[PDB]
This record gives C-alpha cells, structure tokens and sequence, in this order.
RNA sequence: GUUGGUGUUAAAGGGAGAACUGCGAGGAGCCAACCCUAGUACGAGAGGACUGGGUUGGGCCAACCUAUGGUGUACCGGUUGUUAUGCCAAUAGCAGCGCCGGGCAGCUAAGUUGGUAUGGAAGAACUGCUGCUUAGCGGGAAAUCCUUCUCUAUACAAGUUCUCGGAACAGGUUUUAGAACAGAACUUCGAUAGGCGGGAGGUGGAAGCACCGCGAGGUGUGAAGCCAUCUCGUACUAAACGA
RNA sequence: GAUGACUCCCAAGAGCUCUUAUCGACGGAGUCGUUUGGCACCUCGAUGUCGACUCAUCACAUCCUGGGGUUGAAGAAGGUCC
RNA sequence: UCCUUGUCGCAUAAGUAGCGACCUGCACGAAUGGUGUAACGACUGCCCCGCUGUCUCCGACAUGGACCCGGUGAAAUUGAA
RNA sequence: GGCAAAAUGACCCCGUAACUUCGGGAGAAGGGGUGCUCUCCUAUCUUUUGAUUAGGAAAGCGGCACAUACCAGGGGGUAGC
C-alpha cells in the first residue's frame, strides 16, 4: 500500500536490494514505515525457498538479487522453516535515533541463534472448517 | 451524445443522404437513442422531397451510444442514423409521421415506448 | 400506507437500526430488473423507555449489534448492566408517540415492516475528505487553454465598497461530506426474511459499506 | 505591527505537553516511551 | 470470531449471491459460454411483449460477476453492426444453446470492434 | 470547514462516557407534454372547454456504484531496441507504465436511485354576507409562518436521562474516517494488519516432458500457469503490561 | 433632475353605437435616480479602464408559472388591470 | 468608404466576417508608383478535410510542491491598537 | 482566433491537379507494401575451404498490431501585403 514517495521503478529496485540484504545479513535497522513494507516481500521470498522447484526458483531469481542469497534462501531458510506456516519475520520498533525524527526498526527472521523476542514454536496449521453465521452470542451481563 | 455539430446518416429513402444535427428537442446534453432531433440536410439526390440546406426534423434509429433496455440488456449500433419526419410546418395532429417509404437498416423498438409507433410499423425488423 | 404493523389509527412507530451489506440485482414477475440493497438488522432490542412523566419526552432506546466487555468503556457497561440488557454495538434513540411504547427488553426485527410499503433511512454517508468546489458544489471552471492558475478553482464574491468586503454566507471549498442524509419516502420494500432478518430495498440507501443505517417511517 | 499580545496568543496554544507514561529498562539503563526494543530478557 | 462488521457484510454478499445462483440453476438452462463461441438465443422484451425467437453472432466478452453476469454479442444483422449485452441469468433468455467454438488468443475479443 | 482550551450550582475533589429535547439557524418549494373524465359546457360548425384524477418526460437537487461505461503506474499476457545473468532456458533493468490487449476492489457518470408533499395556522388583492353606520366574520394566491430534511445546550435562565468511578484518557495495529488533530474498529479469554492454506475474482493455455513437421511453428500432458483485490479458515508474526 | 423612464391629471377625437374596453390631441401634475447631462466636494506621495468566464445577490416598476377584477370576456386564444 | 451591417450574388439552419460584382470615391490613382503575378512567408483573413478534452461535462491516475515531524531558516509591509 | 492539445511522419513502390516566369508547383494531393521462417536464383566474396549478408522472387508461420518501443511533415481551396 505504501508508495514511500519514489517512482515505481526505483521503489521496487530499492525494495529488492532491501530484502536481499535482509537475507544476506540477518538483521537490519531501517525506517519503520518501510520495514512495514519489506514485511511482505521477505515472506513471499521465503515461500519460494519452501517450494524450491525449478519454476518457483527461477521466479525468485527475479525478486532477490545482489548475491547468491538465492542459494542462502533455498538452502537454509527452507530447512529452518519446513514447518512454520506463515509469519517468518519480526519487525520490532527500536526508534533508536536519527537526526530526522524518522523512526527506526529492527527487522530480522525468527528461529536463529540470537533473535530479539525469543519466539513461539513453529506449530503446523490446523486444517480448514466450514464457516457458519449463527450470530447467537448475546454477550449479556 | 448526438448533439450540435453531429453528422449522421439519413436512413429512410427520402431525398437527403447526410443530415447534420443542430438540436435535441428533449435533451440538454445530446439526445440518447430514440428521440427527435432537429437538423439540416447536407446532401440529397436532386429529385427527392428534400433539398440541401433545409432545417428538417428527424428521429434517431442508430447511435454509437450504448443504451440499455429496462431488461438490464444493452445494445449499441455502429454509426449514427436518423429517419426524417415532416417538420412542425404541419400541425400537432401529424406528430411523429415519417416522410419516406421504407427505412433499411436494423431498428431499435424503443421507438414504441417513445410513442413513434408510426415509424415503427414500417421497420424491417426491430432490435 | 395504514392499517398494518402494530398500532392504532395514527402514530409514529419506532425505528429500527441496520447495516448496509451491499447491493445486488433482482427481477420482478413482469420481467424487469431492480437494484437491491440488503440492510442487516442485528437483533435490535429495547434498552430505555424515555418518559415525559419522568424525563420529559417519549423515546425508545433501541440498541443494535453486539459488543464485549473488553470493547465497552465502563460508563456504558454500567448502563447496560443496570438495564439488564444484552450488549449491542451502537445505541440509538427514537421519539415515538404515547402509544407504540414497548417494554424494557423486547427485541425487534424485520417482520415489524410490512412488505410493499415504504421507509425512510438515515445513513451517515460516505464523506470524501477535504474536497473542493467543482465537486463539493457542482461549480464550473475556467477554460483549460487560456487561463493560468485557475483551471479548476472558483470565482469571487460580489464585492466592492458596497457589500463592504462582506462575503455573505457563501460557498467555499470545505472539509469532508460525511453526514446523515435521509432518503425521504423510499420505494416499497421488496422482501424481508422470517429468519436471517434481512430486508431488500429498491436501492440507494446512504451509509458506508456497512456499519451504518437507521430506518423509520413505519 | 502586531505586538506581544497577538504573538504570545499565537505561539501559546502551540505549547509543549509533558509526555505521558514513560518507562525505563529496569536495569538495562535507557529510558523510553512504551513499545520500544530497549533491551532483551 | 467477532470479525469486523464490513468483513461480515461482504461475506453476507458473497453468500447471498450463490444462494440465488443455485436457486435458478435448479430450474433454468445455461451452457458454458466461453468467448469466441457463436451463440444463438431468444429474448422476449418487456416493452413490446415481442419475442424474436432467435439472434446470432459471436460472443465477445463476459463478466462472471455472479447472478449479474453480462456478455456481449457482435450481431451484424443486415446493418452496420449491432453489439448486444445480456445478463446471463435473465428471466428472458431461454434457448441459449446453439454454440460453435473457435480458438481465440485474447480473452475479450474486442479487436473485432472494427 | 476541522479542532483544543473554557464556563455550566452537582460531590469528589468533581472527573467523565453515552442518549436526547431542540430556544433557533439553514435547506427544499420547477415545468412541460400526454390521457381521461370529455367532443362534455360554449359555438352554426369550424373549433373547443372549465376542473379533478392518471401517465410520460425534461430541469434542479440529495444519494449510491450492484450492474454499464472511463480509469485502474506494485496484476495477466503479447511485443520492439539494448545491457546482464558464459551460452540454450527463464528472467531482470531502461526507454517518464517503453508500446500494445485486457483488467477486478477503489473512484466517477455517460449509469442508477430518490425528491420536487401532505396536513395546520395566519392571512393578498379579490370576493361575499351581517351590521347599523360605528362595526362583525368567511372564503381568498407556486406568497409568509409551522409539519419533513439538516445544524444546534458557550440555548450564559448555560437544559434532561442512564451509568463510571482506577473511570475517562494516553500509546500501538488499522480504518467503511481521514491534510495533523477528530471519529470508528482492534489492543492477546485476540481476527486489529501482515503471513500461510481455500475459494471466489482477473489474465488466458505455465514450465519441464511427450509428440508433428527442416523451420518459423503447432498439439497433448492442461480452464493449465499466475495473482493487484474480495471473502473464509489459522495467532505464525506485530498490537497486554507489571512506568 | 433640466432632458431621461414611469405614474398620475384633464379629455378634443378614434373606437360602426362608445369619451375612458382600448386609447387618447392640446396642456399640467409628481414619483425614481437607469440614458444624456450640470456642478468639481473626497482620491493624482495612485481609487487598474470596456467585454467575456466563474460566482452570485437585491429591488419589482412582472417574461413564465401563481391567484382575481374587467373586457368590444360566447368557448378558445387573447386585452388590460390588481 | 464615417452614411456603413450601402446594394446584390455566392456560401451558412443564421455569416456587422470571407469572396465576386455595382460606382451613390466624405477622402483611389499611376515612381511617396497604378493593376496583376508562378514560387516564398514562425506575414494578416476566410473555407474545407483529417485529428482531437478547446468544448457539452469533465473523470481517474502518475510524479513535484501544498499537508505533517526534526533540522536550518529569509521576504516585501509595518502611527500606535 | 482550432491558441494549445491532437494527429500526420520513416524507407520502397504506385500514381500526382490548377497555375507558370516552363526553373518549378511536388515529399503536389491520393494509395499500397514493411515482421520472421526455408528455398532459388541473383551478386559477391575471399574475410580459403563454399558459405556467409542484401534484394527480389514464392510458400508458409504467429500476433489485434510487424518504420511495433525512440526517432520522425497535418493537408487542401482562396484573398491582402
């Protein structure tokens, strides 16, 4: 939803570098309302590590770049979330300081050696059930 | 919208071939499909009932403006065409009376609802 | 429209408060298409009977929706509890005559409305933000090929030493347009359901894509 | 042209409001508004 | 549970669409009407009361929005060209059967619009 | 136009949340055609009523996008020039979406709705009747004022009802609301946004593989393949809080 | 406020009969400040001038709609007037 | 060429314009040249064609300011209010 | 006042009016063709080995579209000077 105020080519060609660096390194310190944005490309590039086929690999070849973070994804992030269904980043709000009142934010993955908020355990999802519309909860007191 | 300056085809078999709008008797933007327009003939056979440069009325029969029936259905022809009616130079009794003998080219049967049953009866086949 | 619902010869029956679900398209038996709105009534109930005797005016306090103690702010938790009345998403008062007066704790629903007759809705409409003239009021605008720094703005008040710099209460670009605007004397209710308590209306009911509408005139 | 009266009146209602609730890393030193990542434990 | 009111209202809508869709597929005839087909059908119009018993021409586009679902036909009938739009689950259309397929690359065959 | 303070007897230091009432201010008041009553009154016909009801249209205004159009710049596909990933393969950057054909939700109107009222009072010329020569009242105009719609208790005679008192705030995730503020939703006995699964909804036959042909290329595997939005499951992420 | 527009006064004559339906000759009476103007009081150490676009607003001495009187108003179209 | 929108014709639904003609030239006129002329004009006028938001009637969308936070931080003008 | 905006544009071929100072109007106007694939012949080419690159034949093949993006004339009729 964010524009970040950048021509839509330059905006992508930045977000690519950001997700790619977020995978090369393990943590980064960036302006929050932009971390709130890599919050999506990181996960949609983890899903391709989980799938790993030739199709869904040659597709990730377009979205990640810089180095062989491609292989880093495919080799370690899959094998470290072969189970975790959704939610592969933490996006904490450090507001460290800048000279521009711009907030700042730690963003980094989950099941590493030294994470920031010691996570919950990767539980497989339960399978779907039919939705209903009783609207029967009075909630009186 | 068929409005001032439009240049639409005569599609009865009166004298005039091409007729150029100047009005829309019951619109404020252009007149949608099925409504009397006023217009000035632009070319005629030398012998028909109408001669170039003469204000003459008309009824719309084909308009690139899409229009939907009350059925939710929608239709849109290709080009603009109208059929003539004798001007008000004849009294109110003859309101909605054509000039030629046979139109040719598909016709929408919204002319009935618009009360142009006279031109309607002559129609080849009503869309 | 008379001799229906539940009252005597002449009065105002209470209004019922619903939610704009969306629009769709029905048909009639004579094979014609009408747009449709579905207003969802969430089990509305009576929560306060206002009184000329005690308070001063005749009003039924209908609550709508459902809420939770983690969502109410204690000053209203107390209200609901003292009334002993199931929790609702939004309250709303109506003034209705001496007759058409209900007991505390009687739920309402769409069968209160006889089909085929009309309603009046009131839906806090869909503002657009700090718009300007030429959309706020359908003003025209100077041409786009001759005039500079005006292509989309407005004019100027009457003005000169007479009417001395006194712009009367005019029409300027202004803040948003979210407000409550009735659609007086609506067109008949197609159908309302015994269960599911919906109701379809010929169309064009104000209010958001949900969360807001009231109904009266019956 | 316009004097202390109007100047004070205009700069006033732009006054600094003391910040509400403010928490410190009980032992980890820093002070912070809520919802920050001061520390870890 | 306790989803946001707008979410639940859109749910009501998507539900109460297929409700009537099935409630008419229990009594009416429709084909698969992929674009590039050549279709024949009938329409009685509520103006005249007439029912033309037949129309024909390629199908150019449709939107499967639901109970409302329009599609357009390039009926060139003894004239310059006549493009029609019908809602699929009409109460009028009855003989929507005659098809004759094609191989189209595009999906909304507009380029046929002269 | 949007807000913050403040005053308002009161009981808690007196702080609030809703819900009204509405002193009073605004807004809306259009017209035609056509049919009927009725070829009736009138007139020698020619011609052609009065009035009340009914329809069909235009204008004006308010509202809504479910459809139709227009757009839809982080979607799908076609496609040119060039540079790179050695090359094939499949992608990327750039050409101010590179250019095309499409395009949901959102927005808009060319679209759709909805209004152009009734009732009540006072009362214009104008009209009548009493009078008793001073006066009495009644009709009496798209006019005025009330009823509908909107706004409103800073309405200073400052109104009334319920309820809270660790209550209201504040902050954080959003928003059908939005310039900040504001409103509204959610704040872990949780669906507030993201993420992941399932559909819907858009594009329109993926790659690899197999075939047919020398090739351009075609066919099968295959409504395949993908995904900007919409719904639906799941707390996997970020919204408790020990100031 | 002269001219100006409007109203009003009178009423020869036209209106087949008829002064006043409709007008109305000569001659007067006033209202308004809109054409033409008169005066030169404010402004020349500044009061930006025609027309158009946008945006309106008031008066009513009324173009339609709205009511009534009257007519040389049979009806209908009008006329004139409130 | 004031009278002047002269007159008539062409052309347009309608052309104080444009073109052709009339001579009733306030006040054309033969090197301060008269009349005409193929080519040529960022020269004035008119007409037609195609093209189009110039328009009926405007709409959505892109970026930059406008809005908001942290910096730095002017400018005319100013009898006092 | 069609100001602006739009549109036309390139190469090859077809054909091209009034007028005339016979040089021109003339890119007059008005049309078609433009991709790639293999084959054949033609030229040509020493960059050796016989193929390669371009032209023009003629059969396919795909796309709505083949100067596909960038680049690139709006034209015609008639006055005055």
């Amino acid at each position: 939803f964010r524009k970040l105020g950048r021509p839509a080519g330059h905006r992508m060609s930045m977000l690519r570098t950001m997700v790619s660096q977020l995978v090369k390194h393990e943590r980064i310190e960036t302006t929050v309302t932009k971390a709130k944005e890599v919050r999506r490309l990181a996960d949609n590039m983890i899903q391709l590590g989980k799938e790993g086929s030739l199709s869904a690999a040659r597709r990730a070849a377009g979205f990640v770049r810089g180095d062989d973070v491609l292989h880093k994804i495919f080799t370690e992030l899959a094998h470290r979330y072969k189970d975790r269904a959704g939610g592969y980043t933490r996006l904490l709000r450090t507001r460290i300081r800048v000279g521009d009142a711009a907030p700042m934010a730690y963003i980094e993955f989950i099941d590493r050696e030294n994470e920031l908020r010691q996570s919950k355990p990767a539980t497989p999802q339960p399978p779907q059930r039919v939705p209903l519309d009783p609207w029967e909860r009075s909630r009186l007191t | 919208f068929i409005q001032m300056g439009t240049v639409l085809k005569v599609v009865d078999n009166s004298g005039a071939k091409k007729v150029m709008c100047i009005q829309a008797l019951k619109g404020k933007k252009g007149a949608r499909l099925g409504d009397t327009i006023v217009a000035s003939v632009k070319e005629a056979m030398p012998n028909g009932k109408v001669k170039k440069g003469a204000v003459v009325y008309g009824v719309v029969v084909r308009a690139a403006m899409q229009r939907g029936r009350v059925d939710g259905s929608e239709v849109r022809f290709d080009d603009n065409a109208v059929v003539l009616v004798d001007s008000k130079d004849k009294n109110t009794k003859t309101d909605r009376q054509p000039i030629g003998t046979r139109v040719f080219g598909p016709v929408p049967h919204e002319l009935r609802k618009k009360k142009h049953l006279k031109i309607l009866a002559l129609a080849q086949h009503v869309a | 429209e008379a001799k229906q619902g539940e009252m005597s010869s002449r009065s105002k029956r209470t209004g019922i408060i619903a939610v704009k679900c969306g629009m769709t398209a029905l048909w009639d038996k004579w094979g014609k298409r009408i747009p449709i709105s579905i207003l969802w009534v969430d089990d509305n109930i009576v929560s306060q009977v206002k009184t000329v005797e005690k308070e001063g005016i005749f009003a039924l306090q209908i609550g709508c929706g459902q809420k939770k103690p983690k969502h109410l702010s204690k000053a209203v938790v107390g209200h609901f509890r003292a009334q002993g009345v199931p929790l609702k998403r939004k309250l709303r008062e109506f003034p209705v005559t001496e007759d058409a007066l209900l007991p505390v704790g009687t739920s309402l629903g769409v069968r209160h409305f006889v089909p085929g007759q009309y309603v009046d809705v009131t839906g806090i409409t869909r503002g657009k933000g700090f718009q300007g003239c030429m959309k706020r009021h359908g003003f025209s605008g100077m041409p786009a090929s001759h005039g500079a720094s005006l292509s989309h703005r407005s004019g100027g008040s009457t003005g000169q030493r007479d009417a001395p710099g006194k712009v009367f209460k005019g029409r300027k670009m202004a803040g948003r347009m979210g407000a409550d605007q009735r659609t007086v004397k609506n067109v008949w209710v197609y159908k309302i359901d015994p269960a599911r308590n919906l109701m379809w209306v010929r169309g064009q009911v104000p209010g958001a894509e949900g969360n807001f509408v009231f109904i009266k005139d019956a | 042209k316009i004097s202390k009266h109007k100047r004070g009146i205009r700069n006033g209602p732009k006054a600094l409001k003391p910040v509400p609730v403010i928490i410190r890393c009980r032992s980890c030193g820093r002070v912070k508004l809520p919802h920050f990542f001061c520390c870890s434990g | 549970k306790f989803k946001r009111l707008d979410k639940t209202a859109k749910h009501i809508m998507q539900i109460v669409d297929k409700e009537a869709v099935e409630e008419v597929r229990t009594l009416r005839e429709i084909p698969e009407i992929k674009p590039g087909y050549i279709v024949q059908l009938k329409v009685e119009v509520p103006e005249n009361k007439r029912r033309v018993s037949i129309v024909k021409g390629v199908v150019i586009a449709r939107r499967n929005a639901g109970l409302n679902s329009t599609f357009r036909i390039r009926r060139l009938v003894a004239g310059v060209g006549v493009e029609s739009m019908f809602p699929l689950y009409s109460p009028n259309l009855r003989v929507i059967k005659v098809v004759d397929k094609k191989k189209v690359r595009r999906a909304k065959l507009y380029y046929l619009r002269e």
